[PDB]
RNA sequence: GUUUUU
RNA sequence: GUUUUU
RNA sequence: GUUUUU
RNA sequence: GUUUUU
RNA sequence: GUUUUU
């Protein structure tokens, strides 16, 4: 019988840094220790939100539409600032401009908040331009977007991706930029997303009972390819 | 019919007209909780009558074994109640050499003797009862040195012999139980004497039951220098005791005619 | 069905025995349970289980330190205070502040006062200065139950401390049971 | 040695030691018990007032804000825990002789907080008729927009014993009798998180 | 030993019996060995002592008798006498 | 339940604590001799109704053959 | 030390914005002389259900 | 049932040195903690 | 499922004099690390 | 509630 | 990715 | 190399 | 030597 | 004594 050593409690070495928390990887949060009087878990209750599930996944939201640098008053500038609310006019001629600049993700409400959680991220991007017009006015649009472009200056569209609006009932349009970087994920809040412009095709006819310019929207939203990667430190303070 | 049928009309009507959403009213009736009833409790020679009883109560999930189940006294669990019949020490006294045969050493009072103080085992009980019917078990004890020799007559007389003792021809007395003990010999007699009465039963502090006596068999013969202090102690035990009739604390009651 | 009884329609004198779940109901009532927890907190053990503060004793020399342990009248312990009789373990929560030393720590029923003299026979755990120990005792009692509301319901504790220079400190104590036994519930306190 | 004793219930009476203390908070304890009846008409909180053949139908016997600390074993829980639910049992028992007659409607307007006489047409009542059984019962269920509620907080609601049908007497009767109002909580009672102590028993 | 310290209108939690007088005339108590110690001296108050308190006071009518007697009576279910001693003389069964 | 319950319990608690001896208590419960009850009797056209009845009674073993 | 204080909220959700949307932490320190500090805290859940998503935030 | 005994949470001898931080074997610096979410 | 407890990590005691070296008994110097690449 | 991990 | 170790 | 221990 | 514990 | 937990 192992009488021929004595018996004894197990002895382990411990490794560097005893005591010392790890607030960075979940599975060491998680395993942390209990307050509860039985170290129990609770019954969540949904409906009272009613809904019938939690929010698992949050890049489900970077998917969710919002204004481009969205402002109370359309572009004073005919549409070569950032806003995402400018007009579209029956004066503007083909090839004029009717809105540029450079796209940032910061540039989008709910997005702008992964801009300043996360660090890196890729996947696709679709912008989807709502010009807001009556059902008498007519004419196309193109909007175009080169991707990772930095010089804010007019240019053909021939060779970036571009998408013709021609007004009618459904009167939103979207253009999708795939993910393209020299690297396999980007940074958040680094280099620009690309030139946007959208210039005049087709001059917005109109009647005597009909608007001479109508209002448009722009908003933007991740791909259904899109992921988030690193999370960062913070680079503006929301409220 | 009527007045217990209501429960069953309300409830009933209250059914029929139901829609989708069900009854809009139950009905119950019943009788209530203090009925017209009477209990009766008996205890030992004791019976309470009541007409309005009301629910017994009683603590939660209780235990009414009453056994102690760590024995925190050790003793056997009818120990109190055979206590009274437990052997005690009715008598002693000192045999004087000089006397001479047929002299009556010492005697006992039976049965009341056995309450002869109040720190008799026995005397506790006796007293709330005035019938008994018992019998005895008695063992007397004498020591004397083997240098010295002697006899006593250590014999159980009824109330018959008692009443009628110098009538009685001493050296015959061995018809009654008794133990002729020869000293230097046997130092105790044991004696078994069950209920002898003329009565089914013997008032209680009395002499009825007869008495237990000790005559001088062979006085003793003590040598010189042997001592000549000899003791002799009557004990007994109660091989079977019953206590029957009530009574008043201590009370002189009459069981006889 | 339901009868007249189970309806409110009752009468205070037919209640014993104690601890009767009868219903109570009314059409549009009835007794429905919904826990929000994976467990009970009104169980004795998990309840108890939950440590409370007791007291504390500042110390500036070895002198040994005895104190009677009893049910607060104070915390969520004083749930025990609607009950009469108490036995089981006895989880007992001592931190020793200090800056260098060892305090020893032990725990006896006995209410004599010279059997702690030897402390080391009682037990005596070792708490480094600076560290605090959780010691289950048993239940050493002489008496089978402990009323629970004694001012020494509980055993004495003990405290002495092997300090090594001036250093001087305090000894905060707190108190918990393991799976506690409690018997016949008596009436509710009162409040100061 | 690390070992457990053997433990002696029958000391104790019982057969088994006490599991769960919500049974206790189960157990019936009178309101606000004082010395003597109220002396404002029943209108404190005094769970000890008399009805007499004085107070008019619709008279109040007795009306008052009940909260959990009003009753003996429950403040303790309320000293103990810092939410609960479940449903609370009320049970008023009125002491007449057997020749007294007459009814009483006590209702309880569920997390009210107005302490003043109102109809209770619309609240949780029950009508007392004097018979035998003079004990009355009065459940609340759990009313509260959180699932637990705070076991010191808002007002348990309402509770009002107002006077239906002149109590009768006659020439050896009394014109006036005595009431006890307990409280306990139901079979789906139960209590969550303890919390510290706000006042300190003796 | 704590009676003053405990909430009268809670005694209810004690094995009681809430007994309406013009309805019940006697009360039934069954009532177990309880005590923190496996045995009680003899001749002590050890066990505890049974009461009667004034739930409600008496409601006497004008002409009805004012005289009202309260009775106690007791029966041991089960009864166990141990230790011997000499007669009745105080002994400490206790430390 | 009560207060018809009275005479199992004690009868029961009597009997569950009972030793080598036995009970030391038995306690029955019932109804009276004199409960609520109605009479009615009825001769040639009438009708006797008493609603406080006691037990009729009668000779030893009687013959009513006339 | 890091503590997993349980859901003991007598809310079935807590408003995510709430000043104390989150539970009171308390902090006392049984400190021995005249020593003093300073408490540095962090925040950090298990499992969170978050529900019903409203609009992005502004910035300061 | 091991109920003779009160449930205790298991108790070790911690060897020499702990926390001391071993930079020569791979094998200990391959199990070292991640920062890793 | 065991969802019904939070889950942790194992908790442990610690024996007396953690960090004691022993220089005594074989058993313990040959369990001892290696610096060992 | 695979709501630690597979 | 046996990319901790067999 | 059972050269940690069986 | 079940002489850690079952 | 499932009286750590299932």
């Amino acid at each position: 019988m192992s009488t021929k050593y004595k018996w004894t409690r197990t002895k382990i070495d411990i490794a560097e840094g005893p005591g010392s928390m790890n607030m960075a990887n979940v599975l060491c949060t998680t395993g942390a220790q209990s307050v509860a009087l039985v170290g129990e878990r609770a019954f969540y209750d949904p409906r009272t939100a009613g809904s019938k599930s939690r929010f698992d996944d949050l890049v489900k939201i970077a998917q969710l539409f919002s204004v481009m640098a969205d402002s109370t008053t359309p572009s004073e500038n005919h549409g070569v600032d950032a806003k995402g609310y400018f007009k579209w006019s029956a004066t503007t001629a083909p090839q004029s401009i009717v809105h540029r600049n450079i796209v940032y993700l910061r540039l989008f409400p709910n997005l702008n908040v992964f801009v300043n959680s996360y660090s890196y991220f890729r996947g696709s991007l679709v912008l989807r331009l709502s010009v807001y017009a009556s059902t008498f006015n007519r004419g196309r649009l193109r909007m175009g977007f080169f991707p990772n472009a930095t010089t804010d200056s007019t240019s053909t569209l021939d060779n970036a991706i571009y998408t013709i609006c021609d007004i009618g009932s459904d009167n939103s349009f979207e253009i999708t930029i795939p993910y393209s970087f020299s690297t396999w994920m980007r940074k958040t809040n680094g280099h620009p997303i690309g030139l946007f412009q959208i210039e005049v095709l087709n001059r917005l006819t109109y009647n005597s009972s009909s608007p001479s310019e109508v209002y448009c929207i722009v908003q933007g939203k991740m791909g259904q390819d899109a992921r988030f990667f690193c999370p960062t430190g913070s680079v503006v303070t929301f409220q | 019919v009527g007045n217990e049928i209501g429960g069953n009309l309300l409830t009933k009507v209250a059914d029929d007209a139901s829609n989708i959403l069900g009854p809009n009213c139950f009905a119950t009736t019943a009788e209530p909780e203090n009925k017209n009833v009477v209990q009766a409790t008996t205890t030992v020679n004791t019976t309470n009558l009541t007409q309005h009883p009301s629910a017994p109560t009683m603590p939660f999930s209780p235990d009414f074994s009453n056994v102690d189940n760590f024995h925190s006294m050790a003793y056997d669990i009818t120990t109190g109640d055979k206590n009274p019949s437990k052997l005690v020490r009715l008598e002693t006294h000192e045999w004087t050499p000089s006397w001479a045969r047929g002299y009556q050493i010492t005697h006992v009072e039976l049965p009341k003797v056995f309450w002869d103080h109040q720190d008799k085992p026995a005397y506790g009980q006796s007293r709330y009862f005035a019938a008994v019917r018992c019998g005895f078990h008695f063992q007397v004890q004498v020591n004397v040195n083997q240098g010295t020799a002697g006899s006593a007559l250590v014999v159980y007389e009824p109330k018959p012999v008692v009443t009628y003792d110098s009538k009685l021809e001493f050296g015959a007395f061995t018809n009654l139980p008794h133990v002729l003990m020869n000293l230097a010999e046997t130092t105790q007699a044991d004696l078994c004497i069950p209920y002898v009465a003329d009565t089914n039963y013997v008032k209680t502090d009395s002499s009825d039951l007869g008495q237990l006596k000790v005559y001088v068999w062979t006085p003793l013969s003590i040598p010189t220098g042997s001592a000549n202090q000899v003791d002799v102690t009557i004990l007994g035990s109660l091989l079977q005791l019953d206590f029957q009739n009530p009574r008043v604390f201590a009370q002189d009651v009459n069981i006889y005619d | 069905t339901m009868s007249p009884n189970e309806l409110g329609l009752t009468s205070a004198q037919d209640d014993g025995p104690l601890g009767q779940e009868k219903p109570n109901y009314f059409l549009n009532f009835r007794s429905m349970n919904v826990d929000i927890f994976t467990v009970s907190h009104t169980k004795v053990d998990n309840l108890f289980g939950r440590a409370w503060f007791f007291m504390e004793h500042t110390f500036t020399n070895e002198g040994q330190w005895r104190v009677p342990l009893e049910f607060p009248k104070q915390g969520h312990g004083s749930l025990s205070l609607l009950f009469a009789y108490f036995t089981g373990e006895l989880n007992i929560h001592v931190l020793f502040l200090s800056e260098r030393g060892f305090l020893r720590v032990a725990h006896t029923y006995d209410t004599s006062n010279d059997r702690v003299n030897f402390l080391s026979s009682n037990g005596v755990i070792t708490v480094p200065a600076g560290e605090q120990m959780t010691l289950s005792a048993p239940y050493y009692s002489n008496k089978p139950l402990r009323t629970v509301r004694d001012n020494n319901s509980l055993g004495y504790l003990m405290c002495k401390p092997f300090l090594t220079g001036t250093s001087t400190g305090k000894i905060e104590v707190y108190l918990s049971l393991r799976c506690p036994n409690f018997f016949f519930p008596l009436p509710a306190p009162k409040v100061t």
